[PDB]
């Protein structure tokens, strides 16, 4: 992948930190060489896994655990774990050479894998490093660089996380979105004055201005080695893993990491519902109720988008533009029509086909969106979107503020069950198990290929 | 040029098409402007004539005319609506007003009437009224002129949309469902209590309102209204309401750009279409973008996904600038390094085609300002019913359902094949071929049956024909019969028996299918393995039609793959700026330009007699389509006359695109059109007629009688079946070796005509039989190992009669001028000695039995005027045997070309 580039200098700095970091006395590995080797593995995983996404985090953890335990442990361990990864991959099958009372943790791993709990089996290797994965706080504080790239997918943006960090980190995060030539000139002035003033600056969505970055930002960051001699400022970049390929030298000069934090369905509902009234009310009570239902539907559709091909054949990124268009349509239909609910039948067919079904190009996914809309919008005085919540229709006095408070209360009362992806969404649990088995198979195949290479 | 044309004022009309997009000319008066006329041909008369003094600038009077045409269109619309409101037939008002005005008046009146009809829920009466209006328009279409016919067809399209919507509303069970359906349908309204007349009429869809700008649109190609089209309109109006642009993406040929253009026409706008990936310069596009922003027109980027990366980035930046200015509401946006006003009525649409990587999406900077939508091919049944309703078909719903069911049933039951395509395109082809058949038989079910039998049946294989017949019988209750049978069948029999061809049932069937297919189709494809009879079939049909109608025929047989694209279509000297005709365009110009020759009363045929590939046919796809024009990359755009017909003679379609197969009438030869003992007879007659010019009468009659009765198919059928048992190097089926056998036999018989007059009948019969055996052996098993040749010799001596002179491995007729007997001998084994200095010359050969036999057969094949192919391992002696056979003779001179991994065709000529 174009984002996972690694250089010799970064590796050598990470190894230097092994000695530089006089951390807590680790496990007694006899000779100092073994302890240094273990610390090297720990530091490499702790630093260089941030620049990777979840799947490659798992792949790195498993592969480096295999590399370490193919030397520390015995053959009865090596062939056991080799056949174990063969079992996890769906390409091979068999029983490992389980030596009783000799490889205990391998027996816990066997208990994990037989119970078909793939996620815990893959997190076992991460747990065996006994190291806490660096959050962005650790990366921004420890790394002695002024440039970071915050990559992710198109479904989640970590701008709020960076805002929360920098508000708690010494001053004034300053968001500078790109776009038209006005945005470009504003950004260049802002950076030229911020390298002197020292405030942390952020560059949302670098990708759309790729041609600009190839010409202005590239040579700038490559030449401004005196920025470290300027005031202590940090320049951040937000990109997309599926986006266009950033230039290699620009990416190599800056630090990189991948933001992997998918909020829960209830968390997304709460965030959207909170943000909707921040801009102020537009119409009466029914507009508020329809906006609440639209927030629930948007959260459900975005959550189901994550699963692929389960729920949806493709990862149709439903951004906020779809929500805005659906909200505008809801306001229009509730304004032209009357207070009664009669036009629900046309609220669905427009939302399920025109605003949220426009991007869809397969009939099965269109059917999925249509049935989701039918479930969410068709309701008669009591709506059960997920098996844990019931939404009563508005009152008779039509007190809008009380209705908004009641909707907030009914959001806060409920909690998300651990099996929400099977209960809150309509797809079955066996589908989720098949999805997890597929991803575990991919991880095992990739790590076996790497180990063989 | 316009600036310098400020005195004549008549040179602007050339550029009116470019600067207005819809009107092609300005109709002048002696000193006034008396109107305009569009590309389709239609006089829009301005209410207020424009005076043109000599001192006035072109800019000023063009500016006044720009508003005058829109005001005239609104005046026509208002007059037509006032006329139709005071109830009057559409037939009397079609002849008065332009298509756009009558269209908008009809749409507004339909909306007004159906609103109250939906209020009262009485749809039957208005449905019947609209049906009567449609029938009146249909019968007036037959009695329409060349200009009014397009207007009537477009009004039929819109009126059938009206009737479809009214019927769907009638079938709705509940008022809620009826209003749901009414919301999606694009309704039209006008404000009776407003000023600024040009903004009176607007359009409401899904609750969103769009103003109707009264720009003249002419009489455009109206798209058939389908429930997938109105979804496209709803998506476009949803995007336009929030000021977002409009993006379509989907498979090519789904009419994305045509859907955008139809949306523009319904709103009264002409959409400026920027065509991409046509070596389209960026500066001209930037100028067009500035014009779009300043005027307020709708700009559609056709095939936007194919552009150079730098050009794509620049144009995406410009589009983002325009869209940001529209969304914010700011005026005077900054582009082209200039601040220019931005009219708020501007809009940008994009159509993205699927690339090599599969799906194509917008650049990142545009994804935040464009609402993508996925286009699909329409449902077959809906537009099938719509087209059958376009024609005067009764029970059009039932006919369309039956046709669609039959097509799906065929696709499910018939054996899979590469050219078997029963999608929507096949349906549209069936309906288009059904259209002209209405003159012969009426608009019943049997017309559809005949069109299906004339389109689908020829393209089907042998085993699937029975499926076609029985499913046609069990789906369509009535099975028709074809007319014009006796005359053309007799003419085909005459034109075939005149050329020696055998009128078997299969050959006559294929000829009849080709004749019926060419009756309507313009581009023909004939597919079948080598030797089926494609050339024989189409030549026989050409001769039959020449004898029948009396029209002359001009045939241009061109091999496409021999000639490069520059030679076939036309080459341009980019370094000197001259365009060369090429081959196809030269013979097209000789048709259009010339009139002295018999070119109006004659049928022109261009037979591409070679394998076809997508690269060659994509340069003439416009010829294949309904445009019927050859679009050269640079030069005049040639119109093909009705007589000009393109045929494709090939043997496979493993590389031809589905579009070409669907557009072109396909005739598939699943089997040989004649049996073995009909091709043999045809070749025998073709050789007898050649010998006839250099022989006496009685001798020739006796000789041909002996040749005919000497062999019979009873004995030869076993030989032909046994020849397949032999292993053949460079294998060719015996149906193609028959030519070599017959030609060699006849030539060998003719070569000894001097020694036949004084020859006894028994010895003469033995000579003829032996020579026939020799020819049969060297044609059927002539490409065998050499021991299998002896096995075939034993087979030959077995299956023929036991009394005729047996053929041995070396039996040759040697004739001496001093004796009269045939004196057949074999195995000479000559001897020769040579000096030391002659040990290596390029012409020294030691004569052995193999060398003599090979030389004799090679020379006999050469004298038969047929090409030879010597196939053997390296060093076997093919070149040596040729050069020895031709060095002895003083009639042939050898030219040795040595082919390599790539020898271009001009190497042979050089
Ligand atoms: N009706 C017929 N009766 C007898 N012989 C026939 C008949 N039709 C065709 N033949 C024989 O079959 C031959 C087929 O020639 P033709 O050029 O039509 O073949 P084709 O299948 O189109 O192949 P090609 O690819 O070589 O052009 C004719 O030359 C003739 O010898
Ligand atoms: N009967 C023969 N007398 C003399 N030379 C022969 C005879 N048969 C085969 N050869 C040799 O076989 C070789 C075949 O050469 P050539 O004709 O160039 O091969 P090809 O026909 O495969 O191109 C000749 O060089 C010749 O010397
Ligand atoms: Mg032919």
């Amino acid at each position: 992948h174009w984002f996972y580039g690694i250089s010799i200098g970064q590796f050598l700095s990470c190894f230097k930190r092994v000695f530089i970091k006089k951390s807590r006395e680790t496990r007694a590995a006899r000779t100092r060489v073994d302890e240094i080797l273990w610390l090297l593995y720990q530091e490499v995983y702790c630093q260089f896994s941030t620049a990777l996404d979840k799947k490659f985090k798992m792949i790195m953890a498993m592969t480096m655990f295999c590399l370490y335990k193919f030397d520390i442990e015995s053959e009865q361990y090596k062939e056991a774990v080799l056949t174990m990864i063969g079992v996890l991959s769906e390409s091979s099958d068999g029983v490992p050479k389980l030596t009783v009372d000799t490889n205990n943790d391998l027996r816990y791993l066997w208990d994990y894998v037989t119970t078909k709990s793939y996620i815990s089996a893959l997190n076992w290797f991460k747990n065996e490093f006994f190291v806490d994965e660096w959050n962005i706080a650790d990366v921004v504080a420890n790394s002695e660089n002024n440039y970071f790239t915050m990559a992710s997918e198109r479904d989640v943006d970590g701008t709020f996380k960076l805002i929360e960090l920098a508000k708690a980190s010494k001053e004034s995060l300053k968001i500078i979105p790109l776009g038209s030539i006005e945005n470009l000139n504003y950004a260049q002035e802002e950076i030229s004055k911020s390298k002197i003033e020292g405030g942390w600056i952020l560059l949302q969505n670098i990708q759309m201005s790729l041609s600009w970055v190839k010409t202005y930002l590239h040579k700038h960051v490559e030449e401004t080695k005196a920025a470290e001699e300027h005031e202590k400022f940090k320049m951040f970049m937000t990109c997309h893993l599926t986006g266009d390929k950033l230039p290699a030298p620009l990416l190599q000069r800056t630090d990189r990491f991948v933001y992997e934090d998918i909020p829960g369905i209830l968390d997304t509902v709460k965030d959207l519902w909170g943000s909707q009234f921040f801009t102020g009310k537009i119409s009466g009570v029914w507009s508020v109720y329809c906006t609440f239902l639209l927030s629930w539907f948007h959260a459900l559709i975005t959550a189901r988008t994550r699963l692929v091909p389960h729920g949806f054949s493709k990862k149709y990124y439903f951004n906020d533009c779809d929500f805005q268009f659906a909200s505008v349509y809801l306001e229009n239909v509730l304004a032209t029509n009357s207070t009664n609910n009669i036009p629900w039948a046309q609220v669905r067919d427009h939302i399920a086909t025109i605003v949220y079904g426009g991007k869809i190009d397969e009939e099965k996914d269109l059917e999925v969106v249509a049935k989701l809309c039918a479930h969410v919008f068709c309701g008669s005085d009591n709506l059960q979107i997920v098996p844990g919540v019931r939404i009563p229709q508005p009152l008779l006095q039509q007190s809008e503020e009380e209705e908004r408070a009641r909707l907030t209360a009914i959001l806060s009362n409920t909690i998300e069950p651990a099996d929400s992806l099977s209960s809150w969404l309509q797809l079955p649990r066996e589908s989720i198990l098949n999805y997890e088995r597929l991803q575990a198979k991919e991880v095992a195949s990739s790590t076996e290929q790497l180990l063989q290479e | 040029k316009i600036i310098g044309s400020g005195k004549h004022h008549d040179q602007v009309s050339k550029f009116m098409k470019k600067m207005f997009g819809s009107i092609e000319s300005i109709i002048f008066l002696e000193d006034f402007i008396t109107g305009v006329r569009s590309v389709e041909g239609e006089v829009l008369n301005l209410n207020e004539k424009i005076e043109l003094k000599d001192s006035i600038q072109a800019q000023e009077w063009l500016n006044i005319l720009d508003t005058e045409i829109k005001l005239s269109v609104f005046t026509q619309f208002r007059d037509c609506l006032g006329q139709l409101k005071d109830g009057t037939d559409i037939e009397v008002v079609v002849s008065k007003y332009i298509f756009q005005a009558i269209l908008l008046s009809a749409q507004v009146m339909w909306t007004e009437l159906v609103e109250k009809c939906l209020q009262t829920n009485q749809f039957s009466k208005y449905w019947k009224e609209v049906d009567m209006k449609i029938k009146g328009l249909l019968d007036k279409l037959n009695k329409s002129s060349d200009n009014v016919k397009k207007k009537i067809e477009a009004l039929l399209v819109e009126y059938l949309h009206f009737n479809n919507v009214i019927g769907q509303l009638k079938n709705c069970s509940t008022k809620e469902e009826a209003r749901l359906l009414w919301a999606k349908v694009q309704k039209f309204y006008q404000k009776n209590d407003t000023l600024d007349d040009l903004n009176s009429v607007f359009i409401s869809q899904s609750g969103y309102l769009l103003q109707y700008k009264f720009e003249y649109i002419g009489i455009p190609e109206r798209l058939i209204y389908t429930p997938l089209l109105l979804i496209g309109f709803a998506t476009l109006t949803d995007s336009l309401h929030q000021k977002y642009g409009g993006c379509f993406f989907g498979p090519a040929g789904t009419g994305k750009t045509e859907t955008v253009k139809a949306f523009g026409q319904n709103l009264g706008r002409v959409v400026v279409v920027f065509n991409c990936d046509d070596s389209f310069d960026y500066q001209v596009l930037s100028r067009l973008l500035v014009g779009i922003t300043q005027i307020g027109a709708w700009g559609c980027f056709d095939e936007f996904n194919r552009l150079d990366e730098k050009v794509l980035s620049a144009v995406s930046a410009n589009i983002q600038q325009i869209q940001n200015g529209l969304q914010v509401g700011k005026s005077h946006i900054t582009l082209l390094e200039e601040e220019t006003p931005l009219s708020p009525h501007t809009a940008v649409f994009i159509t993205l085609n699927p690339g090599y990587n599969g799906r194509s999406e917008l650049p990142e900077n545009l994804k935040k300002s464009f609402r993508e939508f996925s286009m699909k091919s329409p449902q077959s049944g809906t537009i099938a019913e719509m087209i059958l309703q376009i024609m005067g078909f009764e029970d059009s719903k039932s006919l369309a359902s039956k046709i669609v069911h039959f097509l799906e049933l065929l696709s499910s039951k018939c054996s899979s094949m590469n050219h078997y395509h029963f999608g929507l395109r096949t349906l549209k082809g069936v309906l288009r071929n059904c259209s002209p058949l209405i003159s012969e038989f009426g608009e019943g079910e049997k017309t559809v049956v005949e069109s299906l039998k004339r389109v689908i049946l020829p393209s089907l294989g042998d085993t699937d024909e029975l499926v076609f017949k029985d499913e046609l019988s069990k789906i369509f209750d009535s099975a028709g019969t074809p007319l014009n049978s006796k005359a053309i069948v007799q003419c085909l029999k005459d034109a075939g028996q005149r050329s020696g061809f055998s009128m078997s049932e299969e050959f006559l069937k294929k000829c009849m299918q080709f004749y019926y297919m060419q009756k309507t189709q313009q581009a023909l494809i004939l597919v079948g393995k080598a030797g089926c009879g494609k050339t024989a079939t189409w030549k026989t049909v050409i001769d039959a039609m020449a004898i029948f109608d009396g029209h002359a025929n001009v045939v241009y047989v061109i091999d496409t793959k021999v000639l490069t694209k520059e030679s076939l279509y036309g080459s341009m000297l980019k370094a000197t700026l001259e365009w060369r005709d090429g081959l196809f365009t030269s013979i097209l110009r000789r048709v259009n330009d010339d009139i002295t020759g018999t070119f109006k009363n004659s049928r022109i045929w261009v037979v591409f007699d070679s394998d076809l590939d997508p690269e060659y046919v994509e340069a003439m796809n416009s010829v294949l389509d309904d445009n019927k024009i050859l679009t050269l990359p640079n030069g005049e755009r040639l119109p093909i006359p009705p007589n000009f017909r393109i045929l494709f003679e090939t043997d496979n379609l493993d590389h031809t695109t589905p579009a070409t197969i669907t557009r072109c009438g396909l005739l598939w030869f699943s089997t040989d059109v004649c049996s073995i003992s009909s091709k043999i007879d045809h070749l025998l007659n073709k050789s007898y007629e050649a010998l006839d010019n250099k022989l006496s009468m009685f001798e020739l009659d006796k000789l041909k009688d002996l040749i005919s009765d000497s062999f019979d198919m009873a004995s030869l059928t076993n030989i032909f079946t046994c020849s397949n048992d032999l292993v053949h190097i460079l294998g060719v089926r015996t149906f193609n070796k028959l030519e070599t056998a017959v030609q060699l036999a006849v030539h060998l018989i003719s070569s000894y005509r001097q020694w036949f007059q004084n020859l006894d009948d028994k010895s003469l019969k033995d000579v003829i039989t032996l020579l026939i055996k020799r020819s049969l052996l060297y044609a059927l098993a002539g490409d065998s190992t050499g021991e299998s040749q002896r096995a075939f010799i034993q087979t030959i001596n077995t299956y023929f009669g036991h009394d005729s002179q047996e053929l041995s491995d070396y039996s040759t007729i040697v004739i001496a001028n001093d004796k009269l007997s045939f004196s057949s001998f074999c195995s000479e084994i000559p001897s020769v000695s040579l000096e030391a200095h002659e040990v290596m010359r390029p012409d020294i050969v030691i004569p052995t039995i193999d060398t003599i036999k090979h030389e004799k057969i090679f020379y006999d094949l050469l004298n038969s005027k047929r090409g030879i192919i010597l196939c053997g391992p390296p060093g076997s002696g093919k070149t040596m045997i040729m050069n020895n056979a031709l060095r002895n003779s003083s009639l042939y001179d050898v030219v040795g070309i040595n082919f390599s991994k790539d020898t271009t065709t001009e190497h042979i000529l050089s």
